[PDB]
């Protein structure tokens, strides 16, 4: 190989990672939020080394490789739970959170981030704002949200639309106080998800690109794909910046 | 659908409300116990009222699920612990008469005017240190003739009301309702009756009788010297000479009955004073002992929230050593720690209660308790039993290194423990057999005092210095009798206290007698203990016992093994004097 080139899309706008993580108001777990970040160059190493996180785990993606990779879209789901149930935020787990509140698939390509937030969102006398679903007829399909307040008919009698004996309201409210233990203290959780489709890449970075050379046998990196060969003007890898089609031939 | 599946849903709905109302009540009780001021009493009563009304209504709801269909055996236990009617089964009219009786009894005992001297510390100090034959007789008779005289008519109504309340709840008598804690049903091979407790309580005491007869004859033969011509070698000990108002603990007799007087004991108060222990280092040493035996560390909130030193005169708080478990992962210790070996022992005792409460935090709300009533105090006592041996204090900086021990010290130590441990077992057994006989109806209402003093002479060997007719009420003087508490928890605590110690000393591979065995730096024993601390109440107490000792019933053999050197020394000392007693000789 005579010379090495890396070709990436020319997009120099920073991703709103300061808005998902430092959001003023996080949302109840039973009705979580989703933000799709697209057309952006996003650095993760500083996020990794922020060192304010209690739990930072990734699945299907190596922790350092994601710094230089190309995905079609990135989603961010932000909510609040107790410290003890953070274990349930993972593929193939069960409980009152991963059955009726927030279900993840087994083939997960994202990163779970969680950090204690006792100082911000607990107060004396209790912080009863954060509700969570407690009773549901059936488990939640991966990435589905049911924010209804159907009265749980737990037995046989028709419930008629009012609670009482054997008719339970399914949303129950977390109780947070400053004096609680670690197991009962409020953790804020942000789940990143990375999706890739046939569409032209939109979240790629950061990594500076280089020039394009032809008629030599060179090393190339297009949108995170690696290869060694002669690139010829027209096994056929489109140039991202100018949207041309460049063929490939072994040397 | 099925009752079991609808019950699991009801309990899922219950535990969530209950955890929060319980914590809201515990915080309001702590706030008053640390700040004994005004306005705090009202919050104490309000937080204790909302909990009581919520638990009453939730218990009324629980009934609607019949208990035969449920087969899980865990939901069976929660619903059993919830479906108990308690005292509400009594009619409205007699429930306020009963609560009036209880209030009057507690008031009549708390405020006793002997003239004017009250009980604490008026009569207690006279009885514990007077060492004059007649002064302590006045201080005994006055109480037995005033506080016991004002409670006679009331206890006759308390008996019949509590008997009818216990008969309504499908038990036979109030004695059976009390006995029903040690009951396991449905687990094949581990069952336990309520008629089984009367047994084993008798085949364990009839096995400890020889050591008590030799300890009695040694105490009498050493008490003959002090009060010259009032005790007779054949006769029993009068009741006012036993070093306590009720003759419950013989500890105050240790100022006289010293086997080897010259040698002192391991008083290490000066060692801690010299090195300037700041009333907090003691708890750190306790934490390190627990960390070394293998259990987890203390939670962080313990160190900041808990009150471990009296706040001073500006803030007054009642501080009887206590370990608080407020739920929601919150633990605290309330002690006015002072630099003394006594607080070095109580710190390990209270810390063992805290370490017992952390173990079963994973269990549901209704199963967060000891396996039976006699398990918390055994756990809290074996740790203070191991943290007192001279080897352990030698390991720690204090107790200067050389300090070779001789047998003449270990006899002083053993006798000072025996007067406390094996002196209160025939009193607990006699008192709790009298109350069971009276509740069953074996003792008619005209033989209440005539049979008490025939139990005394045949079981405790204690004669009365003036005859009491039928009008008197002697047992009603005791705090537990008048305030309606159980008493057989102190007969089983002592036995469990030493079967645990034998099993864990065996698991540490210690060689030699048990009185100087230590457990620190033995991870295996700690794992053996935590394998039973973890269960909580979810498992039958025979299974919880089998996980540590290896038996399904309580025994007395380890307790006897602990005292074998003392027993031999006493069996040699008494041979000049008598053994046993006689029921005829009465001082009057
Ligand atoms: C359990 O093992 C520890 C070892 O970490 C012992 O701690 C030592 O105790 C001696 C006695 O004073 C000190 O001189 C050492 O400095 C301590 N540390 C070490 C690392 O040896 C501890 O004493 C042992 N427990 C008992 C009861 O002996
Ligand atoms: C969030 O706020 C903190 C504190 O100001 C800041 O250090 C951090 O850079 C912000 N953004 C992220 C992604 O943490
Ligand atoms: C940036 O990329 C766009 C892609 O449409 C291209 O048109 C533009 O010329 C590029 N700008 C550069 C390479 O400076
Ligand atoms: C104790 O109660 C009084 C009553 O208002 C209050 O002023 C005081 O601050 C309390 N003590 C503490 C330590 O808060
Ligand atoms: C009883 O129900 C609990 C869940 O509530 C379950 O874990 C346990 O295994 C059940 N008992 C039996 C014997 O299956
Ligand atoms: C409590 O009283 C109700 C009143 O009818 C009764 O049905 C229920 O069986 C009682 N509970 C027990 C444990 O006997
Ligand atoms: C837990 O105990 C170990 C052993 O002493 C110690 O090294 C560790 O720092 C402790 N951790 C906490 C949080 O107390
Ligand atoms: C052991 O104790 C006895 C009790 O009096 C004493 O006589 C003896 O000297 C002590 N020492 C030995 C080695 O027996
Ligand atoms: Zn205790």
């Amino acid at each position: 190989p005579t010379e090495s080139i890396v070709r990436f899309p020319n997009i120099t706008n920073l991703c709103p990672f300061g808005e998902v993580f430092n959001a003023t108001r996080f949302a109840s777990v039973y009705a979580w939020n989703r933000k799709r970040i697209s057309n952006c160059v996003a650095d993760y190493s500083v996020l990794y080394n922020s060192a304010s996180f209690s739990t930072f785990k990734c699945y299907g993606v190596s922790p350092t490789k994601l710094n230089d990779l190309c995905f079609t879209n990135v989603y961010a789901d932000s909510f609040v739970i107790r410290g003890d149930e953070v274990r349930q935020i993972a593929p193939g787990q069960t409980g009152k959170i991963a059955d009726y509140n927030y279900k993840l698939p087994d083939d997960f390509t994202g990163c779970v981030i969680a950090w204690n937030s006792n100082n911000l969102d607990s107060k004396v006398g209790g912080n009863y704002n954060y509700l969570y679903r407690l009773f549901r007829k059936s488990n939640l399909k991966p990435f589905e949200r049911d924010i209804s307040t159907e009265i749980y008919q737990a037995g046989s009698t028709p419930c008629n639309g009012v609670e009482g004996f054997n008719c339970y309201f399914p949303l129950q409210s977390y109780g947070f106080q400053p004096t609680n233990g670690v197991g009962y203290q409020p953790y804020r959780v942000v789940v990143l998800s990375f999706e890739l489709l046939h569409a032209p890449a939109t979240v790629c970075g950061p990594k500076k690109s280089t020039n394009l050379v032809k008629n030599k046998c060179v090393n190339f990196n297009f949108n995170g794909l690696t290869g060694t060969g002669v690139l010829t003007e027209s096994d056929a890898v489109r140039d991202p910046q100018t949207l041309e089609i460049l063929d490939i031939t072994p040397c | 659908s099925t009752i079991e599946e609808q019950a699991k849903t009801f309990l899922d709905k219950f535990n969530h409300e209950a955890e929060d109302l319980f914590y809201q009540s515990s915080l309001a009780s702590w706030n008053y116990n640390t700040n004994i001021t005004e306005e705090n009493v009202q919050n104490m009563n309000n937080a204790g009222d909302k909990w009581s009304a919520f638990l009453k209504e939730q218990s009324t709801l629980a009934q609607m699920y019949p208990l035969q269909e449920i087969q899980n055996l865990t939901v069976k236990l929660q619903l059993q612990a919830l479906q108990q009617n308690g005292s509400s089964v009594l009619s409205e009219d007699k429930s306020k008469r009963l609560n009036t009786i209880l209030n009057t009894m507690s008031t009549i005992y708390s405020t006793g005017k002997v003239c004017c001297l009250l009980l604490e510390p008026g009569l207690n100090e006279i009885m514990a240190n007077s060492l004059d034959y007649n002064e302590r007789l006045w201080a005994w008779e006055s109480w037995r003739s005033e506080v016991g005289k004002q409670l006679r008519p009331l206890y006759e109504e308390y008996v019949v009301l509590k008997n009818e309340m216990a008969r309504a709840n499908h038990y036979e008598d109030y004695g059976d309702y009390w006995r029903g804690d040690y009951e396991v049903n449905g687990v094949d091979g581990y069952d336990y009756s309520r008629g089984q407790l009367i047994e084993d309580v008798e085949h364990t005491f009839e096995e400890i009788k020889p050591l008590y007869e030799h300890l009695h004859a040694y105490v009498r033969a050493k008490l003959m010297n002090a009060y010259p011509s009032y005790i007779s070698p054949i006769g029993c000990l009068p009741a006012h000479l036993l070093g306590d108002m009720w003759g419950r603990f013989w500890t105050n007799l240790y100022s006289l009955t010293v086997p080897f007087g010259q040698k002192p004991n391991i008083d290490v108060t000066d060692a801690m004073v010299d090195q300037a222990w700041d009333a907090q280092r003691i708890f750190k040493e306790a934490e390190k002992f627990f960390v070394s035996v293998g259990l987890p560390n203390m939670t962080q909130g313990f160190w900041e929230n808990s009150m471990l030193t009296d706040p001073g005169n500006v803030q007054k708080a009642v501080c009887h050593p206590t370990a608080w478990d407020l739920g929601k992962g919150d633990f605290r210790i309330l002690m006015c720690t002072k630099v003394t070996m006594d607080d070095f022992l109580t710190a390990h005792h209270e810390m063992g209660h805290i370490q017992y409460d952390m173990a079963y935090a994973a269990q549901p709300f209704l199963l967060r308790n000891g396996a039976n009533e006699g398990f918390h105090e055994a756990v809290g006592e074996i740790m203070s039993l191991s943290a007192a041996t001279p080897k352990h204090l030698k390991s720690i900086g204090l107790l200067s290194p050389d300090f070779q021990e001789d047998n003449e010290t270990e006899i002083n130590f053993l006798l000072k423990q025996a007067l406390t441990i094996v002196g209160t077992l025939p009193f607990t057994y006699m008192l709790e057999k009298w109350r069971w006989m009276v509740f069953k109806g074996e003792i008619p209402k005209d033989q209440w005092m005539k049979k008490w003093w025939e139990m005394k002479r045949e079981i405790v060997g204690v004669v009365e210095p003036v005859p009491h007719d039928e009008t008197y009420c002697d047992p009603a003087s005791l705090f537990h009798v008048s305030n309606d508490y159980s008493f057989i928890r102190y007969y089983t605590r002592t036995l469990y206290q030493f079967q645990f110690q034998e099993a864990l000393c065996q698991a540490a591979k210690h060689e030699g007698p048990l009185h100087k065995c230590d457990i620190s730096n033995s991870t295996e024993a700690g794992q053996k203990l935590f394998n039973m601390l973890r269960l909580g109440k979810s498992e039958p107490w025979t299974l919880a016992l089998e996980n540590v000792v290896g038996a399904k019933n309580m025994n007395v053999r380890p307790l006897l093994n602990y005292f074998e050197p003392l027993f031999t020394w006493l069996k040699d000392q008494n041979k000049n004097s008598f053994v046993g007693w006689s029921t005829d000789w009465s001082p009057y």
